[PDB]
């Protein structure tokens, strides 16, 4: 086609600059560095009271409080020192595939196949737990919702499209659109000005807040993009495939810089996540078991086993102090 | 080592008896995941008795059903089917009218593909047949030739429907796990959810075969 | 024959029972889902027939080396107390499991209305008191020996004729009666429900096939009961010998007909091992 | 289409964007693991005396 | 989030009486409930405490035995049985609400009083009486306990309290740092193991009252004596 011929041409120069700004791999140039040797990490606490499958959940701002979100139509919100129970939010749709917890401690929101995005209240006069806003406007089921501000949350959903809203009023502030199908993931910058999100058509897209367009693509992938994850940094962020390629992109580079593939792993990854330092990424396999790689190395420093069912949520606290699991087994596990 | 942490403790022991309570709460109900390919067809079976997920629940014989309607949700089939893998029944319905005006193929692919599927290998199919009375009139002139090349028997109402149901039964792939139940759906209301209902108890007492290990 | 037989059937007896009974009992404590169920009537049923599987039969073997009783008559008046804890312990875990598998397949709301929760863990504690508490006369009444006929010592039934019946009706009739009425109902049910949708082989006979191997040894009973003075001692030895192995033969077949034919316990034992 | 357009003037704005080379980025990245590297409890080992969850 | 309770009066000593606190607006099912009596002219003294699905039912060393408290969930209203009559068991009694989670405030709303005939603990003491004030300045008050509140989870258990003349009082400062919700910034408390102080940044009109102070280590809750803030 001639009027696709000059968008076929600009793939082109990208793609050539792109190849030329790649003078050196990061794996020859982290060569003389010494490996982090095997890590040993063992479990501290186990949750129950779970019934159905756990789909999400997200770790507090003190790194002592998370919220858990299941079938069974209950939103659990742990105490993660002595496994208490502090709150038991019911809902209306036990059909959740989201959760989130607010910066400042004061909001939970989940998302499911009812296409609502629900707020929900957590230090009322009363002592009740209450919705604030139920935000409506999707046309497909909501993926992945992660707060800005307490009047700003960013929301993933199946309809191709990222939306910024406004609990205050409930309006959709802001629209991105660009993807081809199914948005599944979600993760923002920690100054909260840019964020990134992949799609069932493995291509993670990189979108401005304030402007309102995205501003890069990024692709190399083969199936899907379950998770993604976003480095500490600030300029580079990990996303999980489904054929067993967790790999670790650039924002200034421009580039893929490193994968991290194993032969006996055939699973696809389920959730990523980093630590504090960014020498460890963490991913969640759906092989019966987690994960952890060497940043830098990119080979395997132990197996996080001890689940009996594919893990579906993966997160590390703010402190870097615990890594807590949640799996399809109905059992919350933290571990050190 | 607790000087007010036992309210604490005492309120997260509540609320999780109430947690327990409205959990044994939820498994007396039955979960039917309706499905099919035309939605004429799955009005018939809405009717009977009382965007996304659209719920619709009623009770009979002091049975709870809980009947989820998927359709509606316009997206990949195999991002979100996993979360009905604890389904009772899967409702199936399906146009007996529709042999010609391919479409039948179509269905019969949607068949195939929920049937043996990765999930769903211990959940029976129940397969309603919608639109049998004009399926009869319009019978008698169109030959089961332009969609059923193989057919070689008469051009009647009872062979063909019994030819039908040969054919949606021969896509089974686990014949030791599955019981693909066919009703004709007649005029009559109380008869569709007796069938359902009858359908659900065996289904019912299998599941509960399962769980002590009678096999 | 005889000691040959004897020793022969009792050794992988004995190596095939303490290896399920363990196999199970480490099976169901390693996951929480099994635990809760209502099963765990089983795990009592595994401890209670690997009880006899460390006590009274390792000292039947060493009587048996010596030919003759080795021990003492300390020994005597216990290798015949645990192993009237083992037997009886596991002929009505079978009749309470019979009782388990009735109210949560047939049935059923009663059951989740009525909630097991905790009552069940408690509940594996009464009908197994219940089992010292219909054997402490057993001290009372004096009986028990070494029983030369035999060289296992066992419970003799010329000593009484109460005891020689109390023991025939508790321990034989009722743990026959239940598990026939029960798994008939609960198979007449299954049948009964799927014909309306739309084999004595596997329900009813695999679970009963201890009454057909216990049967000889309570039918000697009852005869030396009735007739404790001219019937008792005419009576083949070799016919007593055949139902006493007969009945250790059933002690490892309560870990077979429960334990490796099942389906839910049979996925575990792979990860387990 | 439109759709054509838009998606082409998309493309020309993200090809018009600044580079940098790979290597700065990587020794960014090892300067900022490495210096950090002293506050990671899940990299470093933490004794128990200080650690919350025992 | 209203408090009302009533059935003080009169009666003659050796009698019986009847006291009902009637909450609405907020989940009573679930807060804990305590009662609190204050002496004509005197200090505080915590008298019993009934937790959400009565299960924990603590009363006061003083009147263990001959009080009995209880509540009614479905109709919101906690009840009081009192037998005989003393010169310390008349005083005005107060209904508190107190919920206990992780980062809860227990002792948040406080009813309204009532009436009657007649005028080891942590015996938490400090009474400087009164204190002269003048509206701008910064005024400090002292506290001192008989043992040490640092508990080993790393917070001191220590509540403050501020009584208005003319109403019931409300909470300041609970665990000694943070601050009540609606309560204005100028107010700043701290301290560490025994020694306590709370500092106020500059005096209004509406700041003269007498504050108080809890301990919550282990029951029963011991109160100040209390020190009175006038102009
Ligand atoms: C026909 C009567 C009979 O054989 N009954 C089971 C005998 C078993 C075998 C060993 C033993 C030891 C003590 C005891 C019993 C037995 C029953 C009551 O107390």
């Amino acid at each position: 086609d001639e009027l696709r011929q000059e968008a076929e041409q600009l793939k082109n120069q990208i793609r050539d600059a792109r190849k030329a700004c790649a003078d050196a791999t990061l794996s020859q140039i982290t060569n003389n560095i010494d490996p982090v040797g095997r890590i040993q990490m063992r479990t501290r606490r186990t949750l129950r009271g779970h019934l159905a499958k756990i789909y999400a959940m997200h770790w507090g701002t003190d790194s002592r409080l998370l919220v858990s979100a299941s079938q069974d139509g209950k939103l659990i919100i742990w105490d993660s020192y002595t496994t208490n129970k502090v709150h038991a939010i019911p809902l209306r749709s036990s059909w959740v595939m989201t959760c989130a917890y607010a910066p400042s401690g004061n909001y939970v929101a989940c998302g499911g196949l009812d296409n609502i995005c629900s707020i929900y209240n957590l230090k009322t006069r009363q002592g009740n737990v209450r919705v604030s806003r139920e935000l409506a406007g999707h046309t497909g089921y909501l993926s992945c919702c992660r707060f800005l501000d307490d009047n700003q949350i960013v929301t993933s959903s199946g309809d191709t499209t990222c939306a910024l809203w406004d609990i205050e009023t409930g309006q959709q502030t802001t629209t991105f659109t660009g993807h081809t199908g199914d948005v599944m993931s979600l993760s923002l910058a920690p100054d909260t000005r840019l964020f990134v999100s992949g799609a069932c058509d493995a291509s993670a897209k990189l979108w401005d807040v304030r402007e309102g367009m995205c501003r890069q693509t990024f692709t190399g992938h083969e199936s899907d993009i379950n998770a993604i994850c976003f480095f500490p940094d600030g300029n580079a962020f990990a996303t999980g495939s489904d054929d067993a390629t967790c790999r670790l992109f650039d924002l200034r580079a421009d580039q893929e810089l490193m994968t991290y593939s194993h032969d006996n792993i055939i699973c696809g990854i389920t959730s990523v996540s980093f630590s504090k330092s960014g020498r460890l990424l963490l991913a969640g396999y759906d092989d019966f078991n987690c994960n952890v790689w060497d940043a830098l190395k990119a080979d395997r420093a132990g197996v996080l086993a001890g689940h009996d069912n594919r893990v579906s949520c993966l997160g590390v606290t703010d402190d870097g102090m615990a890594v807590a699991t949640g799996s399809w087994d109905s059992f919350l596990k933290i571990w050190n | 080592l607790s000087a007010e942490d036992k309210a604490a403790v005492e309120r997260s022991k509540m609320i999780d008896r109430n947690l327990r309570e409205d959990g044994e709460k939820a498994a007396r109900e039955v979960k039917l995941l309706l499905l099919g390919a035309g939605e004429s067809g799955k009005s018939t079976i809405v009717k009977q008795m009382k965007t996304g997920i659209v719920e619709t629940h009623f009770t009979f014989k002091d049975l709870h059903f809980k009947m989820f309607d998927v359709g509606g949700q316009r997206s990949e089939r195999k991002k979100w089917i996993h979360c009905f893998e604890g389904v009772t029944a899967i409702i199936f319905c399906v146009a007996l009218s529709d042999y010609d005006l391919n479409r039948m193929h179509e269905s019969m692919k949607l068949f195939d593909s929920i049937c043996n599927n990765k999930w769903f290998t211990d959940t029976s199919i129940i397969l309603f047949l919608n639109k049998k009375d004009l399926f009869e009139e319009k019978i008698k002139k169109s030959p089961l030739t332009i969609c059923y090349p193989e057919y070689a028997g008469s051009n009647t109402y009872e062979e063909a429907a019994a030819y039908i149901q040969c054919q949606f039964e021969d896509l089974n792939k686990r014949k030791d796990t599955k019981e693909i139940y066919t009703h004709f759906t007649c005029a009559t209301d109380t008869k569709n959810v007796q069938f359902v209902f009858d359908a659900v108890t065996d289904v019912i007492i299998k599941n509960n075969l399962k769980d002590c290990g009678l096999f | 024959w005889v000691a040959p037989a004897l020793s022969a059937v009792l050794i992988v007896t004995t190596a095939v029972d303490v290896v399920g009974n363990l196999l199970v009992i480490l099976s169901v404590l390693r996951n929480r889902k099994l635990r809760n169920a209502g099963n765990l009537f089983l795990v009592s049923l595994a401890l209670a027939d690997l009880v006899v599987a460390f006590y009274p039969y390792p000292l039947i073997l060493v009587a048996i080396f010596y030919d003759g009783w080795a021990f003492g008559e300390e020994h005597c008046k216990a290798s015949a107390f645990v192993m009237g804890l083992s037997v009886i312990g596991s002929v009505w875990n079978i009749t309470a499991i019979a009782i388990n598998r009735y109210l949560y397949i047939c049935h059923s709301m009663a059951y989740h209305r009525i909630y097991r929760r905790w009552h069940t863990p408690l509940h594996i504690c009464l009908i197994w008191l219940l089992t010292v508490v219909a054997l402490l006369p057993n001290f009372f009444v004096g009986s028990l020996e070494y029983d030369p006929r035999i060289y296992s010592c066992t419970f003799i039934q010329t000593a009484s004729t109460q005891y020689t019946a109390a023991v025939v009706v508790i321990h034989f009739l009722l743990p026959i009666a239940v598990v026939s009425f029960c798994y008939l109902r609960i198979w007449v049910l299954v049948l009964q429900a799927r014909r309306k949708a739309k084999s004595f082989l596997t329900m009813f006979v695999v679970f009963v096939i201890f009454a057909i191997c216990w049967a000889p040894l309570n039918c000697i009973g009852l005869a030396v009961a009735i007739n404790p003075q001219e019937m008792a001692p005419q009576i083949p030895e070799g016919l007593f010998v055949t139902s006493y192995l007969l009945a250790y033969f059933n002690s490892c077949l309560n870990a077979i007909v429960y334990g490796l034919l099942n389906q839910n316990f049979r996925r575990e034992y792979k990860r387990i091992l | 289409i439109a759709q054509a357009r838009k998606l082409v003037q998309q493309l020309k704005m993200e090809a018009n964007i600044d580079r940098i080379k790979v290597s700065k980025a990587a020794a960014d990245l090892m300067a900022y693991c490495e210096a950090h590297a002293k506050e990671d409890p899940l990299l470093t080992p933490v004794p128990a005396s200080q650690n919350p969850f025992r």
